[PDB]
């Protein structure tokens, strides 16, 4: 009940609208998206479906604000390593799924209208195409408390810039606008606000009439460029390790951004 | 304007006080008391010190920056220190500090930024 | 003969223009087995004889440079369900770019010498060389996929070592065509001269790389046991491709019929 | 005595300025103490269970560094000594290896650099995780023009930076770029005035001090994907050395005129 | 001598109006443009099955590969600056909104030869 | 002002020394061999020589000016005038560039830009 599910079967296209009743990746919202591509993934293979369309979307005046920090500060506090891995790795599989496109060769849009921090600007990433709205901020803040972004930031942002740009970017905890992030590289279409469903639409209408295309497209990042869902996991593995050792400042920089949300 | 004022020296909070009454203040002693102030109410302006123990001005400012991003009401915050290097303006430029002024701060200079901003 | 070779063995630069019988424009069977032919045969000519850093030029006797895959080929084979025959061409036109792209297995420097458009395979050919050097008015892009196919000779594999994946990733699905300008700006191409200047262009990069000939072989070294293609990969990438082409609708194949009509 | 080192334990910032008894070139004895000084503060680093400590590599010459001794290497070749040479060579890998990986101990490698830095000078910047330069330096690969190419990691640092093919270009080209071109090729990541450096430097070691548990985390990170692994750059420097060794006497009088310029 | 094709029957004729051929779809103008020559081709943008700017690209390509030159000019009811972005870049010289002005369409039209 | 000049062409260094303290040699080995033992004001060469060209030279001498040898402004003479030449000259430290056969006046009013 996190999500609002809109399908229309007769176009295979699948809208997932996230927050639909703190927008954050809680624990429920994190279940329901990997619920959902494992059962809409399923669905496609079973019936031969080729390029299908995924759309991940927010009904919040945000996308999306990241991790549940509320639930990091009080697993770190208790020494929990057991059960913060285990939210981190099913934040890297709903991730992973999108770049994969939920093992059906889909075509993962996301459509950011609202601002989209450190897991949320990850959860963006993570899809093959992001579609943004004017007067968005995008980053990764997680530095601010002497954490990293662990959910696929440097394996996705790898994929569109250098390295070391990468590393920049994830160690400064600057916020961009939707503007430089597309001189960046790090979105691929910029429109006005209210206007972003319509790009959406253009976009999935273009990749419509070129399905084979598309899907030996994935077949081809499979064996080059895709990232493992191996090299994610033990990421996320170094990132628990790093927030079971985080001091009381970090906490309580936690806990005011918590307030914030 | 309601004002909210944050330096680690007893001195500094007091002169600032005296000065801009001639406006509301409340005043604190470090960057983290000030944002626990804005959380419980909501001010004109935050006239911060730079240089603090434990949390200074440009981490304040980096962290409102996301808060406001997050939900939080936009207020304006101007950085006062007796550091005036322009490594130092330029990283609270680029942390969206508003203003930056020298200390000892000039009252004409300080009333007429303040202002400028409501 | 669908070659003409210009040797010049004291200087070891070797000139290979395509289309020396156009009196179709594309990688056809008869072009592809002659450019394999012929780059084994001087590649075992310049090993055997230890020669250091030879120089190798892909250019065209036609207008354009290369059109691309043999698409009458291809329409043929798809419509008889040929899967065989398909992947042993395209296993072909794979050994052909990526000899281009490990200089003959002599470390040769090869020169892409584009005068005249180059499309789909024509321009995977060109990113298989080291430099290429374009004249202004030039077009070239990736159109197959207009008919629903993708480039599988390379362009991903090539197109990464210049520009980042998700940006080639673009342009091989798009299906745009770019300017010899517009792609040195993207830094797809290495150089832009004017219209009949291409040769003297060549020359002086051959001129500049001749006197550093053991810092060239060096580098290819280098390449090998760092950032090159490896031809496996390519391998296993036109057997997608394959895949693909044998699961076109008529569609498709009526475009590249249209196609090879303009052609 | 080619170091001056500048040791600040309270805050764990630690400073390399080479040529210190001044040619402003890696010779072995300034590899010898770069490296020596490496393993001694690491292990130290390491013992003392540090947390992202900060190394900046200077130097106190009016230039950075103009890359190998081309002396010792117009002799070695004349000579037919590989063993030396490839000796020499396998000890600049290994100093510029450890800024890459933070010398053992997850430190913030910072070069910062206030003069020309040539060869494998502009290398040694490359193998820092943030390089600081100043208006009017200029930086280069210029080994080519003697027909060798730079072997002490420039190929691995760019491909960090830029792509394969435009760090191929760069190698082979022998051009000079001042700061300002290589900020905009990424090559570069800050450009200060004249005279200003230090005060960058010590922008970027006090924001990276407050966040010492992402920078060590990134470290690791980086370890398990996108670092140059060392045996990479030694194989490397073998076929380096080979190169060298095949060398002519044009090449040869090349590296004579740029010792004496130099 | 014109070649028009539209997905809207109404906005077919209304065209012929002001040494004309009308086609319905993107598919059937290449299909007439290889059959005999034309002077200039106007194009409608949205049309259902196959647009303007896919047709734009393919017969891009086959001017690249041999085929005679014609100058396109695209209708559309969408002016927004990023659908011009895409026309423009694909081949187009000229553009204009829906329903056409009458002016701007002759006038543009002479411009060419 | 002590002057520098070489060319391959016979004919090309009797005239520029004519019209001009000027020491001529052959290549551009050369010019780098007589630039290491003297000081000179400004080197004029000719682009297209033989074996090492103008800005082979040109490059080379930027990294010697660039390891701590004087500054010596150079001016390049070419027959062609490409853009593409005149900007790769340039990038690699030219401080002037003129065509080819080259007009005297104009010659020295650049020489004297110089200074
Ligand atoms: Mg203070
Ligand atoms: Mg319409
Ligand atoms: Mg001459």
């Amino acid at each position: 009940s996190t999500l609002r599910i809109i399908e229309e079967p007769q176009r295979d296209v699948y809208w997932i609208h996230m927050h639909a009743d703190r927008a954050c990746f809680s624990t429920r919202l994190v279940d329901d998206i990997t619920g959902y591509q494992t059962n809409l993934g399923q669905r496609l293979n079973t019936a031969g479906v080729l390029a299908p369309h995924v759309v991940l979307a927010s009904d919040s005046d945000v996308f999306n604000l990241g991790g549940d920090l509320a639930l990091f500060c009080q697993l770190i506090r208790e020494g929990d390593r057991a059960r913060l891995l285990d939210y981190a790795q099913r934040c890297v599989r709903g991730v992973h799924a999108f770049h994969v496109g939920l093992g059906a060769r889909a075509h993962s849009i996301a459509l950011v209208q609202g601002n989209a921090l450190g897991g949320g600007f990850e959860a963006a990433l993570s899809c093959h195409t992001i579609i943004a709205e004017e007067g968005v901020m995008m980053g990764l803040p997680e530095v601010l408390f002497d954490l990293f972004p662990g959910m696929g930031a440097y394996s996705f942002m790898c994929q569109r810039i250098s390295a070391h740009l990468a590393q920049k970017i994830m160690l400064e905890g600057n916020l961009y606008s939707a503007e430089q992030l597309l001189g960046m590289g790090l979105v691929d279409r910029v429109v006005p606000r209210g206007q972003g469903v319509a790009a959406v639409e253009q976009v999935i209408r273009e990749s419509k009439r070129t399905p084979h295309a598309w899907a030996a497209m994935q077949q081809v990042r499979e064996m080059t460029t895709a990232v493992p869902l191996e090299e994610m996991m033990r990421i996320t593995e170094i990132w628990v390790d790093t927030a079971m050792q985080l001091g009381e400042k970090s906490l309580r920089t936690m806990d005011r951004l918590v307030r914030a949300q | 304007m309601r004002m909210l004022v944050a330096d680690d020296h007893e001195a500094n909070r007091m002169v600032l006080q005296r000065l801009l009454e001639k406006h509301k203040v409340l005043c604190v002693n470090g960057a983290e008391q000030v944002l626990d102030a804005m959380a419980e109410e909501d001010y004109d302006a935050v006239i911060v010190d730079l240089h603090m123990p434990g949390m200074n001005g440009l981490d304040m400012l980096k962290q409102l920056r996301v808060m406001q991003a997050s939900g939080m009401r936009y207020t304006p915050v101007v950085v006062l220190s007796a550091d005036v290097t322009p490594e130092a303006i330029r990283a609270c430029e680029q942390a969206g500090a508003r203003a930056f002024l020298a200390k000892p701060v000039v009252a004409a200079k300080l009333l007429d930024t303040l202002a400028d901003l409501a």
